[PDB]
């Protein structure tokens, strides 16, 4: 035979909690015996997280559907087609984000010393850096990974509290070529 | 576990280039591709073998053969062109008992 499988699009970029539909083409022309898979490539063993669309067959596409997409679910996967004694595969990857746009904001005053702390922290993926708007005094800038896979990042900034002055936090989350930001009213 | 050697080869055009894919276990159900890398490494197949017959997908230059041992094949590009330069491996399946895949190394190809 001269059975080949394409992949039109090899890269998904997918919101965490939201859809994919992994697709591969094949070569009709080259229906009963065949035989389309994914695996997730980490050991490649069969996904359990997709399922195929089978009504898809007849136009020749394989097309995988893995719902609620996690961080878990990141990575490289193969597409197999198998059509008799022939058989063809393709890469994809799936890259995964979530955008840190509930920022959590704290203000309290440093007993003792008479400054302010500012606090902001949000979760997210990949990792955010974290910058203050116009603001000399370096943060301290910390992440953690929550059980799901997120990065909860925060920021402390400890300063003198300079009259009518709100502060802002901006999130830089670069893979997803992402600011977000909160502002503060100490 | 398969081995796709020389791990690189240097020829003029026109010569006929062998790389060797060697499995470690054969079996008569088992089919053997031979892939290209693309610049993303995106795997792109040139050849199979099945059934005891080699067949190109799109350039006859492209021919498996089976060495007597079974378990050793010649993966040959006749007539070299300086267009097959690239990085090449092989890549075997077996249905049974249950889904086996296996893919060799890669192995560059330098045509001058």
């Amino acid at each position: 035979m001269l059975f080949t499988v394409t992949a039109p699009k090899e890269v998904y970029t997918v919101d965490v909690g939201s859809s994919v539909s992994l697709e591969c083409d094949f070569d009709r022309r080259e229906l009963e015996g065949i035989r389309a898979s994914l695996q997730k490539v980490e050991t490649s063993l069969q996904s359990e997280r997709a399922t195929l669309l089978e009504e898809q067959l007849p136009l020749g596409k394989a097309l995988f559907h893995i719902p609620s997409v996690q961080v878990r679910d990141s990575g490289q996967y193969r597409c197999l087609v198998i059509c008799g004694a022939a058989w063809d595969y393709k890469y994809l990857t799936v890259k995964v984000k979530a955008s840190y746009m509930r920022i959590d904001t704290r203000i309290l005053e440093v007993p003792g010393t008479g400054e302010v702390q500012l606090t902001c922290q949000a979760r997210g993926y990949p990792l955010a850096e974290v910058s203050w708007q116009n603001v000399s005094v370096p943060a301290n800038t910390s992440h953690i990974r929550t059980p799901e896979g997120l990065y909860q990042v925060t920021s402390v900034l400890r300063l003198k509290p300079q009259p009518s002055r709100n502060f802002s936090c901006m999130f830089w989350n670069a893979h997803m070529k992402e600011l977000t930001s909160a502002i503060i009213d100490p | 576990s398969l081995t796709f050697y020389p791990a690189w080869l240097t020829v003029s055009e026109g010569a006929n280039a062998t790389f060797t894919c060697s499995l470690s276990n054969w079996s008569e159900d088992l089919m053997l591709n031979w892939n290209r890398l693309s610049p993303s490494n995106q795997t792109e197949k040139q050849a199979a073998f099945s059934n005891g017959l080699s067949q190109p997908v799109q350039d006859a230059r492209f021919q498996i053969i089976q060495l007597p041992n079974r378990h050793d094949f010649h993966m040959n590009i006749l007539d070299t062109r300086r267009n097959d330069s690239g990085i090449y491996l092989c890549g075997a399946i077996s249905l049974h008992p249950k889904l086996k895949i296996e893919e060799s190394p890669g192995a560059e190809l330098v045509v001058t």
